[PDB]
RNA sequence: AUAAUGGUUUCUUAGACGUCGU
DNA sequence: ACGACGTCTAAGAAACCATTAT
C-alpha cells in the first residue's frame, strides 16, 4: 500500500524567564518577564566602547542611541513585537562610553580601503584594539565598524577578515560586535533592536532565556567538519566539538587538533579511532570540570556525515560502561516535502489545509531512519491574529523542508531523539527569529571550524561561548 | 625546561614497560564517576554558601576572596572546608564522604580495564595510591576473576616483604594528608602502619620507575615520601614521568618538585598526554603478546546494529501527503551481450553517443541492455559479439540499494516507460530528469487543471510563455522525477519546476521564477501535484495502480506497475 | 558581519563496481 | 595482493545573488 506507518509530533517547546515563568515566544517573553539572568543579576551593566573611523564614528553612535528609545516593527508583525527600549526589557541600563573608550584608527583605516590588504589589515586593526590592554575593567563589549570601502579587504578566495579578527581577538577576552552598512538599514528597526540588544546581552555575560524542560540526565555533542582550502594542489580538514545541557547552555568548547599536525594533512572529514577517542574523552573531561563532577546518564552525539567503523567505536571507549551512547546524524538534502491535510470539521470535508505541517512532526521511514521537520506551521505566537499559525521562512519558501536521521546507535524510540533536536533548535541567541533549520550544536560546531580554520598553528586549547558567537 | 613531549613518552614506555610503577591518585577515578577533591570542594562551598545551578562560581569565588580565604587551587582547601562545613561531627563527616565516594556509578572506563589487564600478565607489578575506593579492585576481578592483594591500613604488615618475595601484583592503598579525618588525630598507633608502608615505597622505587597520573600535590606525606625516595641514590634507574593534562594548569607543587628531581639529578620530565584514558588507550595500543581473553574484556566489542520498530497505521486527522509515489514491481528481465573482448563504461558511453540508439545500455561486469536486437547490432558489430542472452534482476529494491549502475538504469527505464506516447518533453540538466511541457502544444484541455492549479483568485493561468526583461528566453512548467530506494521498497519522487529553454542561460531568469512561486502554499502547492499526477499517469487520483510499458514492442522490454496515490501517514491515537 | 535561508556556479569527499600494468 | 585511471550515485562546503512572514 501506501500507508507510511504513524507520525507524531513533538509539542513547541516551552522557555523559561525571569522567576520561572515560561513562554514559548523569545521576544514576548522577554518584553513580558524579562531575561532568566535578572533573577540574581548577573550581568551588572552592559559597558560599550567604540573602534572605527571618525567620520563613520557618528553613526555608530546613532545604532547606540536606537537601543534605547521604542521601536515598531514595520515588516514580519505577526511575529515581531514592539521593542520597549534596554532598560525596560533586560532591566539593566545600556551605557554609553566615555571620552577615553572612544579610540580610533584613522590614518590606517582609509588607507586599506583604498588598497586590498589582507592580514595586514587585521594585525593592525588588532594591534590598534590592543591599546586598551591594561584598562580592560571599563567595558564589556565592543562595538567595531567596518566601513563599505573595507569591502575589498574583506575576504578574496580565502582569509575571512570577521573570522580572522574573532580569532586574534578572542585570547584578549573581550566580546566584540560588528557593525556593517546593513544594521544601519533595512527600513525595518525593529528587527535590528531585537537583533543586537540580545546579542549585547548575551556577550556582556548574561543567560536571555533557557528551556523549560531541563530535569533530564542528558547531555549532547556536535562534531562538523569544515575545508580549509589552501593556496596548494591539497584541501584540508578541520572539525570541532561542543557540550550542552537539558537546558541548553554550554558555555565551553574544546578546540583539539586531530593527531600530530605535522605530517598528517587530512583529507576527508573522518576521524580515526584513537582521534575520536581523544576528543570525546577531553570533551567529557570538561564537561565534567564544569559541572562539579558529575557524569551524565545518557549522551547524544550529531555528526552530519555518516559514522564510520572507527568513529563508533571510539565513541564507546570514551565513556562508562553504564553510560547509554545515541549516535545520530543529521542529513540537510532530502527528496521528500510532505503536505498537511486538515480533517473533517463541522459540515466540512477533508481538504489541504492552509498553512503548511506543523513545525515538531516526525515521520519513521525505516527501522534506522526518521523524517524531523523542524520547520513549518507554528501555534500560538502570532500577535495581530490570536488563532493563526505562523510559518517563519514565509517570503523564502511557500512550504517547509524536513530532515533526516540515520541513528547510527542506541535501542530506545524516536521521540527522545526529536525532542532533544527540536529543543536544541530554539536556544541560539546570535538568532533573533523564532528557531533555526539545525540545532545549536551542528551549528556551533560549524562557526568554531570555520573560525579555527584560519589558524596557522595548532591551538589546542578550551575557549569560550561568547568570544565566537 | 627538560620537559618532554607526548610521543617522546609512548616508545620509552614501550621499549621498557616491566620497571614501571604507578601513583594513581583522584583524576583518574573521575572518570568512573567518582568526584574528586575539587568536585567535593565546591560542593562544600557551595552548601556553605546555601540541583542550585553552577553559573554564579564567579560571584561565590569573589565572597571567598573578599573573607581572605587561603587561596583557589591552593594545597589548603580540602580540610579547611571539610572542618568548616562539619565543624566536629565525625559521623557526619564518615556520612558524607561514604556517600559521594560509594560505590554508586562506580563504572569502569577503558583505562581502568587497560590497568587491569596490564597487572593480570606480568607487565607492572606495583601499583600505588591515595584512593580509597574499589575501581581498580573491581576491574581488576571482572577481567582476571580471581582477588587483588590490597594492601592498606587495617593490619598490612607485608608490603615490603611482599617487594622482596616479588608477590606483584601489589596494589597499597594509603592514606595520604586526608582520607577521613586529618593525619594527626589516629592515636591507636595507625601511623605506624602508615609509616612502615610508605617505608615499603623507597625500596619499591630503588629498582622500578615512576608514572604519576592524576595526581595534584595536596597531599604533604606523600610528597615528603617521594622527595626521601629522590633522596636515595641512583632512584628511579629508568626516570620519573609526571603525566598531567596540560601544562597551562601543571600544579606550581608538582613543578617544584620537577624541578627538584633534575636538580639532584634523576630522568624527570612533567609529560603531557591529556587524559587518563586517553593515555592508557595509546599505550594499550602498543602492546606484544595479548591473550585473546583479554583484548575481549578490554575494548568495547562491536556492537549490535541499531533496529527501532516501526510502529503501525494511525488514526489522528491533520495528515501528512508526501510526494514520493510507491513502486510494487520487483521482477524485471533485461539483455546480456556476451563480448570477445571486454570494455569500459567510457568507451561504451562514447559508443552510444557515435550512432543513436532505440535502446537503453548500461555497463556492468556484464553489459546489460534494454531495446531491441537490430539496435544493439547497429551499436555492436556482428564480428564482436558471441551470444546474446538474459539477465534476471529479482528484487529490485536490493540490486538498485547495493549496486549503484543499476539505479540509473532502471530510473532511465522507468522514465523512458512513463513519457511514452505522451506530448510531454523530456529534459536533462545534472543528472536529474523533468517533464517539461511543449510550447507549441499547450493549450490542449489535457493540461488545463494545471492552468487552473498556477491561476490567481480563480481564473485561469499560463503554463508557458516567455521571460519578461528578456527578449530571446522562454519558460515552462516542469517537474523533477527520481528514484529513491528505501526501507526495502522503490518511491518515485516528484517535484514541480520551472524550465528555461536555454539551459546555460538560467541565471538570467532567477528574478522570474522566483516571483512565479512565491504563493504557492499548501493549497496551491497541493492543487498543482494532483494536476501534475493526473498528468502523468492519465487516471486521476484515487485510482489503485497503472501498468507502464518501456520498448512494448521489443524482446527485451520493460513492464512497470507503478500506483497512483502518493504515501501518506494519519497520527497516532 | 543584527539576522533567517532559498537559489546559482564551481569544487571536493565517501562508497561501490571495471580495465590495465605491477 | 594492489596502484593507476576511468564510471556511477549520495552528500556537503565555498562564494555570490536575492527578499523579508497568507
Ligand atoms: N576517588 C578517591 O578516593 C578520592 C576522591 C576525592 C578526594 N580524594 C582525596 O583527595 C585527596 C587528594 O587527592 P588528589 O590530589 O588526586 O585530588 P585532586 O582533585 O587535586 O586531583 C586532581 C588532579 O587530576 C587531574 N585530572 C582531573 N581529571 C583527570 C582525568 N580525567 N584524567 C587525568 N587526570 C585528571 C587534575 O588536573 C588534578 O591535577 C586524597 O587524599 C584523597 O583522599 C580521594
Amino acid at each position: 500500500l501506501s500507508q507510511l506507518a504513524a507520525h507524531s509530533t513533538i509539542p513547541e517547546p516551552l522557555l523559561l524567564f525571569k522567576d520561572n515563568r515560561t513562554d514559548t515566544h523569545p521576544l514576548r517573553g522577554l518584553s513580558q518577564y524579562g531575561p532568566y539572568s535578572a533573577c540574581f543579576n548577573l550581568p551588572g551593566q552592559v559597558r560599550l566602547a567604540y573602534l572605527a573611523p571618525t567620520e563613520h564614528m557618528r553613526k555608530l553612535d546613532a545604532i547606540v542611541r536606537e537601543l534605547q528609545n521604542p521601536a515598531t516593527p514595520k515588516e514580519a508583525t505577526n511575529y515581531y513585537v514592539e521593542y520597549g527600549g534596554f532598560e525596560k526589557v533586560f532591566k539593566v541600563p545600556l551605557v554609553m562610553p566615555q571620552e577615553h573608550l572612544r579610540c580610533l584608527a584613522l590614518d590606517e583605516c582609509h588607507g586599506v580601503a583604498a588598497n586590498g590588504n589582507g592580514l595586514a589589515l587585521a594585525d593592525k586593526i588588532v594591534q590598534s584594539m590592543s591599546g586598551l590592554f591594561r584598562q580592560k575593567h571599563a567595558f564589556d563589549v565592543l562595538l567595531v565598524y567596518l566601513p563599505a570601502s573595507w569591502k575589498k579587504c574583506f575576504e578574496y578566495d580565502g582569509f575571512d577578515l570577521h573570522d580572522r579578527i574573532k580569532a586574534k581577538v578572542a585570547p584578549l577576552n573581550l566580546p566584540i560586535q560588528i557593525i556593517n552598512d546593513t544594521a544601519l538599514t533595512r527600513q525595518c528597526r525593529a528587527n535590528v533592536m531585537w537583533g543586537v540588544s540580545v546579542a549585547l546581552y548575551a556577550k556582556a555575560g548574561g543567560i536571555p532565556w533557557k528551556l523549560a524542560d531541563w530535569d533530564k540526565d542528558e547531555a549532547y555533542i556536535g562534531l562538523s567538519y569544515a575545508i580549509k582550502k589552501n593556496a596548494e594542489g591539497q584541501e584540508y580538514t578541520t572539525c570541532c566539538s561542543q557540550v550542552f545541557d537539558p537546558d541548553g547552555t554550554g558555555f565551553e568548547f574544546v578546540a583539539y587538533d586531530t593527531r600530530e599536525f605535522i605530517t598528517d594533512r587530512k583529507g576527508n572529514p573522518y576521524l580515526s579511532y584513537q582521534e575520536m577517542q581523544s576528543v570525546l574523552s577531553k570533551s567529557l573531561h570538561l564537561y565534567q570540570s564544569s559541572h562539579n563532577g558529575r557524569m551524565p546518564r545518557k549522551i547524544f552525539i550529531h555528526k552530519t556525515t555518516h559514522f564510520t567503523e572507527d568513529e563508533i567505536q571510539g565513541a564507546f571507549d570514551s565513556f562508562s560502561s553504564s553510560t547509554e551512547i545515541e549516535l545520530v546524524q543529521i542529513i540537510q538534502s532530502t527528496n521528500w516535502y510532505g503536505l498537511k491535510v486538515d480533517g473533517k470539521k463541522g459540515d466540512k470535508p477533508v481538504a489541504p489545509a492552509s498553512y503548511p505541517v506543523d513545525r515538531g512532526l516526525y515521520q519513521p521511514l525505516t527501522e534506522s531512519e526518521c523524517l524531523l521537520w523542524t520547520q513549518g506551521s507554528v501555534m500560538g505566537v502570532n500577535q495581530q491574529n490570536p488563532g493563526q499559525p505562523v510559518f517563519k521562512e514565509a517570503a523564502l519558501t511557500p512550504l517547509p523542508n524536513p530532515i533526516m536521521l540515520r541513528r547510527f546507535s542506541g535501542n530506545g524510540g524516536w521521540h527522545a531523539t526529536c525532542s532533544s533536536i527540536l529543543a536544541l533548535t530554539k536556544v541560539d541567541w546570535n538568532n533573533n527569529t523564532l528557531y533555526k533549520k539545525l540545532p545549536v550544536t551542528l551549528v556551533y560546531s560549524q562557526v568554531f571550524a570555520d573560525v579555527v580554520k584560519q589558524t596557522p598553528e595548532i591551538v589546542n586549547e578550551i575557549y569560550d561561548y561568547r568570544f565566537f558567537m | 625546561m627538560d620537559v618532554l613531549t607526548d610521543n617522546e613518552f609512548y616508545q620509552h614506555y614501550l621499549q621498557n614497560s616491566q620497571h614501571m610503577m604507578w601513583f594513581l591518585g583522584a583524576g583518574t577515578s573521575r572518570s568512573a564517576g567518582l568526584p574528586t577533591a575539587s568536585d567535593i570542594i565546591w560542593d562544600l562551598k557551595h552548601r556553605y554558601y546555601c540541583i542550585n545551578n553552577h553559573a554564579i562560581k564567579s560571584k561565590i569565588q569573589s565572597y571567598m576572596d573578599s573573607k581572605g580565604f587561603p587561596l583557589q587551587w591552593s594545597p589548603e582547601e580540602y580540610s579547611f572546608y571539610f572542618e568548616l562545613v562539619f565543624r566536629d561531627d565525625y559521623e557526619a563527616q564518615r556520612k558524607y564522604l561514604l556517600e559521594a565516594l560509594a560505590s554508586r556509578k562506580v563504572s569502569l572506563n577503558i583505562g581502568h580495564r587497560v590497568l587491569a589487564a596490564l597487572l593480570e600478565m606480568n607487565q607492572t607489578k606495583v601499583v600505588f595510591t591515595t584512593n580509597f575506593d574499589d575501581v581498580i579492585e573491581t576491574a581488576f576481578s571482572d577481567i582476571s576473576g580471581k582477588h587483588l592483594s590490597v594492601y592498606h591500613l587495617e593490619g598490612s604488615y607485608a608490603a615490603l616483604s611482599a617487594l622482596n618475595t616479588e608477590a606483584f601484583p601489589i596494589y597499597a592503598k594509603i592514606h595520604g594528608d586526608f582520607r577521613y579525618q586529618k593525619i594527626k588525630n589516629l592515636t591507636p598507633d595507625l601511623q605506624t602502619n602508615d609509616r612502615e608502608i610508605h617505608k615499603c615505597f623507597l625500596a619499591a622505587a630503588i629498582r622500578f620507575g615512576l608514572v604519576v597520573s592524576g595526581y595534584s600535590g595536596r597531599d604533604e606525606n606523600v610528597m615528603t615520601m617521594l622527595r626521601a625516595a629522590i633522596d636515595q641514590n641512583n632512584a628511579f634507574p629508568h626516570g620519573l614521568y609526571w603525566t598531567v593534562p596540560s601544562i597551562s594548569k601543571s600544579e606550581p607543587a608538582v613543578q617544584d618538585l620537577i624541578t627538584y628531581a633534575q636538580g639532584k639529578g634523576v630522568r624527570a620530565y612533567l609529560v603531557e598526554t591529556g587524559t587518563f584514558d586517553e593515555m592508557l588507550s595509546k599505550i594499550w595500543r602498543q602492546v606484544k603478546d595479548k591473550p585473546a581473553a583479554i583484548d575481549a574484556k578490554v575494548r568495547t566489542a562491536r556492537v549490535c546494529p541499531v533496529s527501532i520498530p516501526l510502529p503501525g497505521p494511525g488514526k489522528s486527522f491533520p495528515a501528512l501527503r508526501t510526494n514520493a509515489l510507491p513502486v510494487v514491481t520487483q521482477s524485471i528481465r533485461c539483455g546480456v551481450v556476451t563480448l570477445a573482448s571486454p570494455i569500459t563504461f567510457s568507451e561504451l558511453k562514447e559508443r552510444i553517443s557515435q550512432k543513436s540508439p532505440k535502446a537503453l545500455l548500461t555497463y556492468t561486469e556484464k553489459v546489460l541492455f534494454l531495446g531491441g536486437e537490430p539496435e544493439i547490432r547497429k551499436i555492436f558489430s556482428n564480428d564482436e559479439i558471441n551470444s546474446i542472452g538474459q539477465y534476471y534482476i529479482d528484487e529490485i529494491a536490493q540490486s538498485v540499494a547495493a549496486s549503484t549502475f543499476l539505479k540509473s538504469f532502471v530510473e532511465e527505464a522507468i522514465l523512458t516507460a512513463l513519457l511514452r506516447e505522451k506530448p510531454i518533453l523530456h529534459r536533462v540538466r545534472h543528472r536529474t530528469h523533468y517533464a517539461v511541457i511543449p510550447n507549441a502544444s499547450a493549450k490542449d484541455d489535457r493540461f488545463l487543471d494545471l492552468r487552473k492549479a498556477v491561476g490567481f483568485k480563480g481564473d485561469l493561468g499560463y503554463i508557458t510563455g516567455n521571460v519578461t526583461n528578456a527578449k530571446e528566453l522562454s519558460w515552462a512548467e516542469a517537474v523533477s522525477i527520481r528514484l529513491e530506494e528505501r526501507g526495502g521498497k522503490l518511491w518515485i519522487m516528484l517535484k514541480p519546476e520551472i524550465w528555461i529553454k536555454p539551459l546555460d542561460r538560467r541565471e538570467e531568469a532567477t528574478d522570474f521564477i522566483r516571483s512565479r512561486r512565491r504563493y504557492r502554499f499548501n493549497q496551491c502547492s497541493y492543487q498543482i501535484l494532483d494536476a501534475w499526477i493526473k498528468i502523468l499517469f492519465g487516471s486521476i487520483g484515487g485510482g489503485g495502480t497503472v501498468n507502464i510499458s518501456c520498448f512494448p514492442d521489443a524482446e527485451f522490454k520493460a513492464e512497470f506497475e507503478i500506483g497512483t496515490r502518493t504515501a501518506f501517514s494519519l497520527g497516532v491515537g
